[PDB]
């Protein structure tokens, strides 16, 4: 054989990519702890005023407002070349926070959409008590599901010349548990969701066309808007971390330039995920006129 | 969206006797139908109700499983069925709609019966 | 049922029905007025959100178990038995009936 | 999910017990690739063995 030698000089505006990351998640912070606070108090007032006021968007807003919170820490360890300046406790924390509430804040998403079609046909003539005593089961459910499942990252979430915090997983399996998870984080994240959104969005605008009294006040646009904004908001992300995937298991020939193309695809990609928070209290509650209403009593 | 029913008459009691609510219009199993009677100078009392997309009925007391409420949806109807007539039953029965929308879901509220219909006089001699 | 005591049964203008409830339903109350040998309309849905075409006049209110409907100034219109409803827990309840003379 | 600071950029973040192609990056230091024949794949192996150090200094 023979050793090919790639000397990979170091990349010229990597500094510059870690500001305009921090720069950027600056605002995701803002906007997303403003949105997710706002949503949070308008949906308790909204209850008083007698409104059939969901469980799912009060936890929805939670949920995003907590992963929107746990933004400072990446931050500051971003700013130093992804060293690790705080301790292992506080590693551990902070990831675990910002799991959960990523995860739950996606299915809250996935409930919504299968709430908009039961709403249409199944939910009618059934008790006010009922509906929102199976709210209150879903809330507890998706809430437990959520921790469930991540909660094994923070356990192998360990800190490691230079300090770094990174997850060290088992000698025998460090490989499966890396690729394993990040991929349950794709197919939960985006594939199951985006399924279930796209099934109850097509069959919420078959029904409001059959209809002849909603379609006056239901605009058939806004319901594929959902559809679409759910995949610009997922699809770059995951495709991102795959091609990561696959230039570690080298089915993408090495270059320096490969290398800094995927620096560059992944932290970019991050900002746009990350703006997922974000955009979830426009799509569920700012279009409908009664959230309106509510936010400007809630406002005076 | 009219409602218009067609039934009543004289009928003897321990009998049968069938109501028909027509309707013109909108979607009937996108909304619940409702039976609402009032006895003769006394109060009103729900009768039984229905959502068409899973037949998921549901009854008030008085009338449970001796009343049978059945509705198509391929023509906008809804038919209330008695049995077991008694002085009880004798009444003005008016049709109901609880209606729907699905252009506000997510912060909705707690909607009545808003389309009634004009009713149709039983009378159990 | 989940009773409910509304009272007064007899009335005559500044009329208020107040109905109470026998357990604590939320804002899944309806008032109605059916003028005799006519179908009821809807006036109050939830707890003070009017139906359309029903006049200022009306106005709802809930203070626990404690609904209330009022008419501060009565019209001829207003002559019918008013029936308090609630939907929070089935069997759907009707009150007692206030006729208005 | 995890943020890239819990999975800081290196040619592989898991080392393995024909060619190699010898990455010299600043970021996670030396790291080997070597060729599989299993389908082509190649990850990276441990940049820790001995008669490896002494090829990668010895180039």
């Amino acid at each position: 054989i023979v050793v090919d030698t790639v000397m990979c000089p170091n990349m010229p505006n990597k500094s510059v990519l870690l500001y305009t990351l921090s720069f950027i998640y600056i605002f995701i912070f803002v906007i997303g702890m403003i949105a997710n606070s706002v949503v949070v108090w308008v949906n308790i007032q909204a209850k008083t005023t007698g409104y059939d006021t969901h469980c799912y968007i009060l936890n929805l807003a939670i949920a995003d407002l907590w992963v929107v919170l746990t933004i400072p820490v990446w931050v500051v360890s971003l700013v130093q070349h992804n060293q690790w300046p705080m301790g292992e406790l506080t590693c551990k924390v902070t990831h675990l926070i910002f799991s959960i509430n990523l995860f739950g804040s996606i299915f809250f998403l996935t409930c919504m959409s299968v709430d908009r079609y039961l709403s249409i046909t199944y939910f009618t003539n059934t008790p006010s008590s009922r509906k929102k005593m199976v709210r209150r089961v879903v809330c507890i459910l998706v809430w437990l599901l959520a921790f469930c499942v991540s909660l094994p990252d923070t356990y192998y979430l360990k800190t490691v010349n230079e300090t770094y915090c990174r997850s060290f997983y088992p000698e025998h399996s460090i490989k499966e548990w890396l690729i394993g998870m990040e991929l349950v984080s794709v197919v939960l994240g985006f594939a199951v969701p985006f399924s279930i959104i796209a099934v109850f969005y097509f069959l919420l605008a078959r029904a409001i066309s059959a209809s002849s009294d909603q379609e006056k006040h239901s605009s058939r646009k806004i319901i594929f808007s959902y559809v679409v904004v759910f995949l610009v908001c997922w699809l770059p992300y995951h495709v991102a971390v795959l091609l990561d995937i696959f230039s570690i298991l080298h089915y993408i020939p090495f270059t320096c330039r490969l290398e800094h193309a995927l620096f560059t695809a992944l932290h970019v990609t991050q900002c746009l995920s990350l703006v997922h928070c974000c955009v979830n209290p426009v799509l569920y509650s700012f279009i409908n006129r009664n959230y309106r209403y509510e936010l400007m009593k809630a406002f005076i | 969206v009219q409602l218009v029913e067609s039934g009543g008459g004289l009928v003897q009691p321990g009998g049968s006797l069938r109501l028909s609510c027509a309707a013109s219009g909108f979607n009937i199993s996108s909304s619940s139908i409702h039976w609402v009677r009032q006895a003769p100078g006394k109060g009103l009392e729900w009768v039984a109700s229905i959502s068409p997309s899973y037949g998921y009925t549901s009854y008030a007391d008085s009338v449970k499983g001796r009343f049978t409420i059945s509705a198509d949806t391929s023509k906008n109807t809804a038919y209330l069925q008695m049995n077991s007539l008694r002085a009880e039953d004798t009444a003005v029965y008016y049709c109901a709609r609880v209606s729907y929308w699905d252009w506000t879901w997510g912060w909705s509220k707690y909607e009545g019966m808003d389309y009634w219909g004009q009713g149709t006089l039983v009378t159990v001699s | 049922d989940i009773q409910m005591t509304q009272s007064p049964s007899s009335l005559s203008d500044r009329v208020t029905i107040t109905c109470r409830a026998s357990q604590s339903v939320s804002s899944a109350v309806a008032w109605y007025q059916q003028k005799p040998g006519k179908a009821p309309k809807l006036l109050i849905y939830s707890a003070s959100s009017l139906y359309s075409g029903v006049p200022s006049r009306f106005s709802g209110s809930r203070s626990g178990t404690d609904f209330t409907l009022t008419i501060s100034s009565l019209q001829p219109e207003d002559f019918a038995t008013y029936y308090c409803q609630q939907s929070y827990y089935y069997p759907i309840t009707f009150g007692q009936g206030t006729k208005v003379e | 999910l995890r943020h890239q600071s819990l999975s800081y950029r290196c040619p592989c973040r898991f080392f393995e017990s024909k060619h190699l192609k010898i990455l010299n990056t600043p970021n996670c230091a030396l790291q080997i690739v070597a060729r599989l024949k299993n389908n082509n794949r190649q990850v990276c192996i441990d940049p820790k063995l001995k008669w490896i150090q002494e090829y990668l200094e010895k180039a």
